């Protein structure tokens, strides 16, 4: 349809959202739900009371606050839909589903149900005539301009190594796992569980994962840094309470590395990166050394590549140039490969039409994804 | 002194056993083990003609351009092998894949007509599904029953990716209108050696019983049972892995103590931490 | 000689692991004469003998075997029971019974039940030590296995630091006998194999056992892990390139868009 198509960077911890030609996405606010806490009593009271955004960080401490984007998988589905209205609201489309096209974009190793369960949304509830559900990683290739590529991702429920080629990966020598910062930082929570904070709420976390965001890194030396004692910097809340940091800031980022903090059936996500990019050619290995992307927002620590160069040189063998590409928008660059994408006007066989999905439901998509 | 004969015996066995596509290579090991030409192709002219009847071995006669496979329904026991598909006995060099003199056959026709309708069908679907080693149908009019002898395989050697996959799926069919047989089996062979061996090899045996109606009719139905096996059964191995990779696994070697946190052995030998009570 | 002996061990790379013992026999059968060389570089499968008095089904191996008299790990009786031959220190006697209850517990920890035996024989700045661990396969399904962990530690201490270079031989066999209909007559023999150098310090808090039970949990899990991951996501492409399950002119067309994909990344770049 000839509108300016629908770009969904669909952010495990924080969703975006935009359109074509631009390089940001039109609009951002996260992937979470957050319910209400009280009871409306005063005339003057808000109605709906599962609200989002300017509201959701306004009223942090009155809005139960919870996600459905669990291991990268959304279980309120009923509820993201509300989301996409809140941005087919005047807020940020002010436009319906028939109008504009629509990108929807994708982690690897995704179950087909939520696929199907999205394009039902897609053109049962929402009605857009010219959609498909795309990945995440071979836009950030696109925006890389890259072609024999590793992307890893780095949100708050997912963890993917694709190893792709010329914006076609291999779909077998991914790999992909769903864990990030979520519980890393509830680990870090823990860390102060046993110091004394143990504020359950997910908006009283909201502050963590900002500390998360913030206060955090990965320390190279594991146990030269960790066994010794810090000096625990202080934090200060919303109000200005005094809270210290110490060593958690490193030590729970460990846990992507070490899985037996938390007992996951995982190996260090380095490791499995590193098995990853083992289930190709060798030479493919080579290009893939070369090209090396980094996406979602938890690649924004202090050491963070860095302690997995230090990995890779004690894992993979001599001569493996590890050239890890660091740019900024890694949150971004799915929703810049989909702005470029959506740019390419190709998208018509591409995509699905209504009436394509009349005919195969899912079917179509499941028969044009890669 | 040990008496050659039984490394006839263990050499035949074994390079009857050998590794698909490496098997000339393991002839040629057991050549410079034993080093006893005379008594190597004694059991290893059997092993060759052998293994080239169960492996399927994809002969194509240029003349013809069949890929046929070996089997036991092929030859004339005097190393010409006859062709369902196209009625042609060409002798073979079975110690390579080297094939010979293409003898026309006075066959049946019955039966041929039918698989070749029933091979082209399989054809057009194996060549859409396999890419090394394709199908090829045997046919037998034995026990007054138009015996469908659909033998396929497929494979890929890649030693330099250090393995030599291998497929194969003879069916069993007897073209008896209207109750009929689809018997079959699933052979596989994976053969991966690069730092640490992975001889894989599985099959499936399934039998069932289609109704003959007509050539053209019946032909793609029974490629189509065939064509559902393969896929139900690839299928059920994909799913194969991700149960194994967890339940196998943990099931005989655990990934993570039951605990799964940690085990520290300092504290272990401490006390003795927990052998009081527990 | 050499060519028999390197055509051999390519051969069982080669041969049906099922009948490795009886296919070493059938070796020795064909050429004699590189017997105990073949021995040496193929060790043999994990057997077990029963320490009568004190109760302890114990691994074989080639160290405990005086000779032709396996040691037991926690009686130091041979078999046939010896006087005099593998003989670690007094010290490392009492350390390598108190490693062998540690990890028979370890077995415990990964296999809950089995066999397993670690022998060792002490030297002046380190020593070596075999570690095994047996366990049987899944009596109660179809899948059959045969546990062989054959590791051999490198314990290489250093006075200075207190520290001690390891280097622990890997080396891990197990069946893959699946008979599940969903599987077919499906099996398979990861016959593993691996080793990697660490210096780890001795303390009494970290002692030799302490030190290579740790590097046993990390190897053992980074291996099988690698297997699964690695070795069995490439059989799996493996059996989607043998047999494809999508029919082809339906990918044709998805490689028509991905050229048109690099048209137009041709296009911006
Ligand atoms: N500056 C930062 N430092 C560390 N982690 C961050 C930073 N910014 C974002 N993150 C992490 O990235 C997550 C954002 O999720 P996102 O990357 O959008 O999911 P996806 O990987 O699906 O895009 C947040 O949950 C947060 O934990």
């Amino acid at each position: 349809i000839a509108n300016q198509p629908v770009v969904i960077d669909n952010g495990s911890g924080v969703i975006k959202a935009g359109f074509a030609g631009d390089q940001i996405p039109k609009y951002c606010f996260p992937n979470y739900v957050g319910r209400p806490k009280h009871v409306r009593v005063m005339a003057g009271a808000l109605e709906g009371d599962i609200f989002i955004g300017p509201k959701a960080e306004e009223h942090r401490g009155l809005l139960s606050i919870r996600y459905p984007m669990e291991h990268g998988i959304v279980k309120d589905w009923n509820d993201m839909e509300r989301i996409w209205q809140y941005v087919y609201s005047k807020d940020q489309l002010q436009t319906f589903s028939e109008e504009h096209p629509v990108l929807l974009t994708e982690a690897p190793l995704n179950p087909r149900k939520n696929r199907e369960r999205a394009a039902e949304v897609f053109f049962e509830t929402f009605n857009v005539p010219a959609l498909f559900i795309s990945m995440q990683a071979v836009l950030s290739l696109y925006a890389t301009g890259r072609t024999t590529g590793v992307v890893l991702d780095s949100g708050d429920g997912v963890t993917h190594a694709v190893p792709i080629y010329e914006g076609f990966a291999m779909p077998h020598s991914i790999m992909r796992i769903d864990i990030a910062g979520r519980d890393v930082s509830r680990f870090l929570r823990l860390y102060l569980r046993k110091e004394g904070y143990d504020f359950h709420s997910s908006s009283e976390f909201e502050i963590v994962k900002a500390i998360k965001e913030r206060a955090c890194y990965l320390s190279i030396n594991p146990q030269k840094d960790e066994t010794l004692e810090t000096e625990k910097a202080q934090y200060y809340l919303p109000d200005g309470s005094t809270i210290e940091i110490g060593p958690s800031r490193f030590r729970a980022p460990e846990l992507l590395f070490r899985p037996d903090l938390i007992g996951e059936e995982s190996e260090g996500i380095h490791e499995v990166l590193v098995f990853a990019i083992q289930k190709s050619d060798m030479d493919l290995r080579r290009t893939l050394f070369s090209n090396i992307v980094l996406s979602g927002g938890s690649t924004l620590f202090k050491g963070f590549g860095d302690r997995l160069l230090s990995e890779v040189k004690k894992l993979a063998p001599k001569d493996v140039k590890i050239r890890i590409s660091a740019p900024q928008e890694r949150l971004y660059s799915t929703w810049i490969g989909g702005s470029i994408l959506a740019s390419l006007d190709t998208f018509k066989k591409m995509w699905v039409s209504k009436k394509e999905y009349e005919e195969d439901g899912a079917r179509s998509i499941h028969r044009k994804t890669f | 002194r040990v008496s050659d004969e039984e490394k006839v015996r263990i050499a035949a066995k074994f390079i009857t056993h050998a590794p698909p596509g490496e098997f000339n290579e393991v002839f040629n090991d057991v050549r410079l083990l034993l080093n006893n030409d005379n008594l190597l192709r004694e059991g290893a002219a059997h092993a060759f003609a052998q293994y080239n009847m169960d492996q399927f071995t994809p002969v194509k006669i240029e003349g013809y351009e069949d890929q046929v496979l070996i089997t036991e329904h092929g030859d004339l026991g005097n190393s010409r092998f006859l062709d369902p598909r196209n009625k042609i006995s060409f002798k073979f060099d079975h110690l390579r894949k080297e094939a010979s003199d293409p003898q026309p056959e006075e066959v049946d026709g019955s039966l041929k007509s039918w698989r070749e309708s029933c091979d082209s069908a399989l054809r057009a679907y194996v060549k859409d599904h396999y890419s090394n080693g394709f199908c090829t149908v045997y046919a037998k009019n034995i026990d007054g029953q138009q015996t469908i002898i659909a033998c396929i395989e497929s494979h890929q050697f890649q030693p330099k990716n250090f393995w030599n996959g291998r497929w194969r799926s003879e069916w069993k069919f007897t073209i008896t209108p209207p109750t009929a047989q689809v018997v079959g089996v699933l052979k596989i062979q994976v053969h991966y050696y690069e730092d640490g061996n992975v001889q894989l090899v599985s099959h499936k045996d399934v039998q069932d019983s289609v109704t003959v109606s007509n050539e053209a009719q019946t032909a793609k139905e029974f490629i189509k049972i065939i064509e559902h096996a393969e896929n139900e059964y690839q299928t059920a191995i994909s799913e194969n892995y991700q149960t194994m990779s967890d339940t196998t696994f943990k099931a005989l070697r655990r990934q993570l103590p039951v605990t799964r946190t940690k085990i520290d052995w300092n504290k272990i030998l401490s006390y003795k931490i927990g052998k009081e009570m527990q | 000689s050499d060519q028999q002996l390197d055509c051999a061990l390519d051969l069982m790379r080669r041969l049906p692991p099922q009948q490795i013992e009886k296919n070493l026999s059938d070796l020795i059968d064909l050429v004699p004469s590189l017997c105990e060389d073949l021995l040496s570089s193929v060790d043999q499968p994990l057997k077990i003998a029963r320490d009568k008095v004190v109760g302890k089904d114990y691994l074989l191996c080639d160290y405990n075997r005086d000779g032709d008299s396996y040691r037991s790990p926690w009686s130091n009786k041979y078999d046939p029971p010896l006087e005099d031959g593998a003989m670690p220190s007094a010290r490392l006697r009492k350390l390598e019974v108190e490693a062998n209850n540690a990890f028979d517990q370890y077995r415990d920890l990964y296999f809950e039940g089995g066999v397993s035996s670690v022998y060792l024989w002490d030297l002046d700045h380190g020593f070596a030590g075999v570690i095994l661990i047996k366990k049987a396969g899944d009596g109660s399904k179809k899948i059959k296995g045969c546990w062989d962990s054959i590791h051999v530690v490198e314990v290489q201490e250093k006075s200075s630091g207190r520290t001690a270079h390891y280097k622990l031989t890997s080396t891990v066999m197990l069946w893959l006998q699946t008979n599940k209909s969903g599987s077919g007559t499906m099996n398979l023999g990861g016959s593993l194999t691996r080793q990697m150098e660490k210096d780890e310090t001795v303390s009494d808090c970290s002692p030799h056992i302490a030190n290579i039970g740790r590097l046993v949990e990390d190897m053992e899990n980074k291996i099988r892990s690698t297997l699964n991951e690695i070795y069995f996501g490439k059989t799996k492409d493996i059996v989607n390139g043998l047999r494809s399950v999508q029919t082809f002119a339906d990918k044709s067309k998805q490689e028509a868009l991905k050229n048109d994909l690099v048209e137009a990344l041709k296009r911006k770049q």
